[PDB]
């Protein structure tokens, strides 16, 4: 691995670095509220025939546990264009409240539920949310709402004045006053009222038949938990790698008892590096510490590729004394880290591979780790009245290497 | 690399493939910092290796060094003032989003070992336990032989040593509540020690950044956007994230330049104020310098100038 | 009516996360410390009905024993014609209907509040926010604290009962105002009044004429401003310093 | 040769950006070692003006032990100095007064 | 940092809160510059 990383087939010595520890999780568990009440989401889905685009039927859905299969009862779906949220993933994620909406159009007015678009709905009569953090359902519903004598009881806004601000009501009387008079509504020409017939039956273009549009908005990354798929509350563990998810949200890491207090309607543990480290049992009143698993930082010890082969690894910041898969000849505890593979001694010698925290090792046919020798113990006679003087010199000759300048470089 | 980039995701670390070779230059910069700090308290402190111990009984002349020798009553090895400097100078959630800290190689009890062996030099050999073989020399007799570096000749401080040593004592006693009395003398440390730990904090708070993306998590979003839209908005958390770190590193190398600057005039001072006897003026103190004394302290040294400053003045006529 | 200052007043949990002994930054509605609380005739004989405007929050607080206020009414125009927001802390179990009643002039429950208009879309039944009453204690002993937040179509509201001895207006002091419920149902919010709990005992006497414009609640607004807070170690807000005050704060 | 002109953009222009970040960090580190190889190169100077020019008094500075002279020699991209020193060998030990 | 990055426009100060704590670094970094460059000439000349 050190050859690797060096892109050579020799390696000097000294410390090297490799890819972490990374001790990987050992199963998951996915721990939910508790409810299960079934949600009845065939209401908004098959009623009676459905209002008009001028008046929509916004729905609260809230307080229950709902999946994604009572939605998959409907086999004619034909808008099933899904935003913020892929389709095949809309279960074992809790929303913090879903707003259903119901409405009836045409074949050429489908597409116009997209945002950041200019429609006939886009205009005045409809604004929805240019970021729509839902999804859109519709489905061909010619067989029913459409009538062999025309369905001329539903009306559209096209005409109304003013613009729209997405999420907001428009149903009022909504008089016509336009040119360069004032119409009074009685006047007559200028009216153009924007109600108008549909027109609906059983003989028309493709692009021109009734439907029921469904249209779900919601929001996440909030703390209370509303409505979501079933997933078995599997009992949890203390002290072991697993990955969790607790409405919602989800991570690895070792669960720990309660330690500290929260409040009666607290239930997060967010700290300074903003990131969860402690929540609640989503089933009954328990504190859990979120501690992700230790991360590693390995470290390979080599002496000469042109002097031996063996070599010793380092784990910095892990404790071993643990959880380090399969042991080697030795294990040592290093205030630097967890040593294997190479042997601790007595004695002291003069650091040449730097391993930290006053430890280095050495190759003897064996790698060995030991403390600093900072050198020889001298102890000098002094005294009140004692000196000593030279009667002898030494010229020696030692060298400084310095560097003065690098190469010049220059680019285009 | 991932670690801090992105989570325990093979599509995010597959992303990050596209740029390629950021990262063996980021660690490389790192490494390269931390060896050269590592080896950058070696010749500040190990400028003499013969590890010399204080006589048994500490009489060097009537002066005073309990407050600088180390005392053996503490379960460390050191000396009142470097006792005094550790309490007088003070991180999971860094340790969890790929950050860590590497021990330094050098220990306080080798380190207050090294400073212990150049005081016994400085007192018992002098200056010359910095040229060759240390030689005993009488305590009293060393500081006549420093008068002189001075122009003040030998005698003057014989039949004066016994004010010497009242004052000198006198001094070394006053400069622990000099130094206790406030914490602006550390300042020169503490600088440095909560500037790279709110460097750290800062670089941890970057993550939670809505860089232009749906939220700042990465897990969520991959159960949130299918592949042909989740990469444009988790391509640009990548190039911020990556942004930061490059940022994070640069500061670095512009404090690690500037550390091993004040490092080397360290290591310059350690060399001649102690190991010898400036005639350079303000270099080794304030005055005509006589010696110095080091003492360890946490991510710096601290030197006890000692000085010869004139206080009593009579004007004559002259010619 | 009378004008009284809040002097650190209005601070509340803005999230649902807990911190141990660190300060956060947060921007949201918020009342400005030392601002102009509208403190209201101060005796009980009074029965006034003042328009009360609803923007960018409420602040209400009003210490009385007894519980002698119990209604609430929230709305735009509160004739039928449009939604509206009523609470009833029927001191034993608390009523909340959202609906498009009909109300007088001078609402009064006891001795005539709608006679009319009761079809709407909301039913609500839990733990009365108000304690226990029939305190004569010759002293002060709690005071009452709430604040309304009508954002995103999720009505939020905060309560703090807490015990005072001190008898003279609003403490000096900081208060930990807690989240207690949320409603989200997404109404229009312009004005609101509220209802007062008092039986003459007997219709043919003296009936009602014996009040005047005068019925005392602290009113207070909140503005969008940058209140760094600071936790404990139990997790307990302790101070709040406002971002937007004196350049020392 | 691939993409139209409305579409080609959008990706000559993020490596664009890729290519000119990858220049700027190399002049970048470029300064800070053409900074740090200056301050050696200053030592080098003040080492030759004193060390060869002179005899310095001050200790560790021009060699190990007691400094006599130093001769420079030349290298590749740096100096190298032989510094002349004398220290003391044979120490018999006296009673002194 | 905004009246360099934009005018008087409150869209794009929102924008330049998405990257949070960027700007703030920057005059930290300019701060401690200045304070240290005013120091310097007091090194220099306020030796007597
Ligand atoms: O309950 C809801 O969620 C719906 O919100 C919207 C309507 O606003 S309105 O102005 O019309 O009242 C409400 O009547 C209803
Ligand atoms: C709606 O769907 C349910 C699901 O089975 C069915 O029982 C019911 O009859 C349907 N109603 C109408 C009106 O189609
Ligand atoms: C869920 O609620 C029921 C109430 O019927 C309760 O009996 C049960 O204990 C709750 N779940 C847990 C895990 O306590
Ligand atoms: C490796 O060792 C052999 C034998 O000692 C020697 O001939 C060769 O030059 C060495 N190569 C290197 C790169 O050290
Ligand atoms: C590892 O854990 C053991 C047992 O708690 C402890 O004695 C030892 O000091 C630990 N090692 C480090 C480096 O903290
Ligand atoms: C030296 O050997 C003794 C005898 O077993 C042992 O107790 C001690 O820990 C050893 N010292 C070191 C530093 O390993
Ligand atoms: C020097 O004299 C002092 C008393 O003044 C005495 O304590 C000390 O032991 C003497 N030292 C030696 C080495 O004789
Ligand atoms: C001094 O040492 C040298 C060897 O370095 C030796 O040749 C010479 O004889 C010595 N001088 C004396 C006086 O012993
Ligand atoms: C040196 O000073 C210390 C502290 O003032 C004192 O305890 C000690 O006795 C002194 N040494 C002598 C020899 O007086
Ligand atoms: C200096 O000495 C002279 C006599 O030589 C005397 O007159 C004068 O007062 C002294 N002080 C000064 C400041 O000149
Ligand atoms: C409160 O209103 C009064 C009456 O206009 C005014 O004098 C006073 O300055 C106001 N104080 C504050 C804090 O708004
Ligand atoms: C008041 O509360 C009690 C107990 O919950 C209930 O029986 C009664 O009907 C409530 N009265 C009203 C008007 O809601
Ligand atoms: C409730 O009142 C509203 C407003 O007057 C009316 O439109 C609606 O039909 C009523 N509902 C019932 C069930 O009477
Ligand atoms: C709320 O009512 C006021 C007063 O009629 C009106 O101006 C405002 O547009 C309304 N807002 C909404 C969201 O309906
Ligand atoms: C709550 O905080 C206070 C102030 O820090 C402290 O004195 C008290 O012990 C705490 N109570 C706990 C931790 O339950
Ligand atoms: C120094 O010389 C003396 C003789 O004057 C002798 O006794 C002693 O052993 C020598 N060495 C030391 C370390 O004192």
């Amino acid at each position: 691995e050190t050859k690797c990383t060096l892109k050579s087939f020799t390696v000097e010595k000294g410390i090297y670095q490799t890819s972490n520890f990374r001790v990987q999780p050992t199963e998951s568990i996915v721990r939910f509220p508790n409810i299960t009440n079934l949600c009845p989401f065939h209401e908004v889905f098959n009623a009676t025939t459905f209002a008009s685009v001028y008046a929509w039927n916004r729905k609260r859905i809230s307080n229950c546990v709902a999946d994604y299969s009572v939605i998959y009862n409907f086999a004619p779906f034909f808008a099933f264009k899904c935003y913020g949220v892929s389709p095949t993933k809309l279960n074992d994620l809790c929303f913090t409240n879903v707003y259903a909406d119901s409405f009836v159009i045409r074949g050429n007015e489908v597409s116009q539920i997209a945002p950041g678009q200019t429609g006939n709905i886009a205009d005045y009569n409809y604004k929805l949310p240019d970021d729509f953090t839902g999804c859109v359902i519709a489905w061909n519903s010619n067989k029913l709402d459409s009538k062999p004598s025309g369905n001329y009881n539903y009306l559209y806004r096209l005409f109304r004045k003013s613009k729209l601000k997405p999420f907001e009501r428009d149903i009022s009387t909504e008089i016509y006053q336009a040119g360069n008079k004032p119409c009074n509504g009685v006047a007559g020409p200028n009216c153009y009222s924007p109600l108008q017939s549909y027109g609906f039956r059983p003989t028309y273009g493709v692009g021109h038949q009734p439907y029921r549009v469904v249209v779900l908005s919601f929001e996440l990354l909030h703390a209370p938990a509303t409505v979501c798929g079933p997933k078995k509350s599997t009992n949890l563990v203390k002290n072991k790698c697993v990955n969790f998810n607790f409405n919602g949200l989800t991570g690895t890491g070792v669960l720990t008892e309660s330690n500290k207090k929260f409040l009666p309607f607290q239930q997060f543990g967010r700290d300074i590096a903003d990131t969860t480290d402690a929540v609640r049992d989503p089933q009954t009143l328990e504190i859990l510490d979120i501690t992700p698993c230790s991360f590693g930082g390995v470290s390979v010890i080599t002496p000469g590729t042109n002097t031996s082969n063996q070599v010793a690894v380092l784990y910095q910041g892990v404790n071993c004394t643990w959880r380090v898969y399969s042991t080697g000849s030795n294990v040592f505890q290093t205030r630097a880290g967890c040593l294997i593979g190479a042997e601790y001694v007595n004695n002291s010698y003069e650091c040449d591979i730097p391993i930290g925290a006053g430890i280095c090792a050495s190759y003897q046919q064996s790698i060995i780790a030991y403390t600093m020798s900072l050198g020889a113990e001298n102890s000098v006679a002094y005294s009140n009245n004692s000196i000593a003087i030279p009667t002898n010199f030494t010229i020696s000759v030692t060298t400084e290497i310095l560097p003065v300048s690098m190469t010049k470089t220059s680019v285009d | 690399c991932t670690m801090y980039i992105c989570g325990d995701s093979t599509e995010c670390s597959n992303l990050l493939l596209q740029y390629g070779s950021f990262c063996t230059q980021l660690k490389r910069a790192l490494t390269g910092i931390a060896v050269e700090q590592d080896k950058n308290t070696q010749e500040v402190f190990a400028q003499v290796k013969q590890i010399y111990k204080t006589p048994p009984i500490k009489y060097f002349g009537g002066f005073n060094f309990s407050q600088i020798l180390p005392d053996p009553s503490k379960p460390s090895k050191r000396s009142f003032i470097e006792d005094l400097l550790f309490n007088k100078v003070t991180i999971c959630a860094q340790k969890f989003n790929g950050l860590t800290v590497l021990p330094p190689l050098l220990t306080d009890e080798m380190i207050a070992q090294y400073t212990s062996a150049l005081l016994a030099g400085t007192i018992t050999s002098g200056w010359t336990f910095g040229a060759g073989a240390a030689l005993q020399i009488p305590f009293a007799m060393q500081m006549a032989y420093r008068f002189n570096g001075i122009g003040v000749t030998q005698n003057v401080l014989y039949e004066n040593q016994k004010l010497i040593a009242n004052q000198f004592n006198s001094a070394i006693g006053k400069i622990q509540d000099s130094l206790s009395s406030t914490a602006s003398a550390l300042g020169k440390l503490q600088d440095v020690v909560n500037h790279n730990a709110q460097a750290l904090n800062t670089l941890v708070k970057q993550l939670s950044s809505k860089f232009g993306a749906i939220s700042s998590v990465l897990n969520d979003i991959l159960s949130r956007l299918d592949k042909v839209e989740a990469e444009v908005q988790i391509d640009r958390l990548i190039t911020g994230r990556l942004q930061s770190l490059q940022t994070y590193v640069t500061q670095q190398l512009i404090r690690a330049a500037e550390i091993r600057a004040s490092a080397n005039l360290a290591a310059t001072k350690m060399s001649e104020c102690v190991l010898g006897q400036s005639k350079r003026v303000d270099f080794c103190g304030k005055g005509y310098h006589l010696m110095s004394f080091p003492q360890s302290a946490p991510h710096g040294v601290v030197f006890l100038h000692v000085t010869y400053v004139p206080a009593q003045e009579k004007n004559f006529t002259t010619a | 009516q009378s004008y009284t200052n809040s002097f650190t007043r209005g601070v509340y949990y803005p999230d649902k996360v807990f911190r141990s002994s660190v300060l956060h930054s947060t921007q949201d509605l918020f009342l400005p410390f030392f601002s102009n609380v509208t403190w209201f005739h101060a005796i009980h004989k009074r029965f006034d009905n003042p328009a009360l405007p609803f923007n960018d929050g409420v602040y209400f607080a009003s210490t009385e024993k007894s519980n002698i206020i119990r209604g609430w009414i929230f709305g735009t125009t509160l004739d039928s014609k449009t939604q509206s927001l009523l609470i009833v802390n029927n001191a034993t179990n608390v009523v909340i209907k959202v609906c498009e009643f009909q109300f007088c002039n001078d609402p009064f429950l006891d001795v005539r509040v709608y006679s009319s208009a009761n079809n709407c879309t909301f039913e609500y039944v839990s733990q009365p926010f108000l304690m226990d009453l029939e305190g004569k204690e010759g002293n002060f002993k709690n005071l009452r604290e709430f604040v309304f937040k009508n954002i995103d179509g999720y009505f939020k509201i905060y309560s703090k009962h807490t015990p005072i001895n001190l008898e003279r207006d609003l403490p000096q002091g900081f208060s930990a105002l807690e989240p207690l419920v949320d409603l989200p149902i997404g109404i229009n919010i312009t004005r609101f009044q509220t209802l007062l709990a008092l039986h003459s005992y007997l219709t043919p006497v003296d009936s009602s004429s014996g009040w005047t414009a005068g019925a005392a609640y602290y009113v207070g607004y909140l503005q969008p401003r940058t209140f760094l807070l600071k936790y404990n170690e139990n997790g307990t807000i302790t101070d709040a310093v406002d971002c937007a005050l004196d350049p020392l704060s």
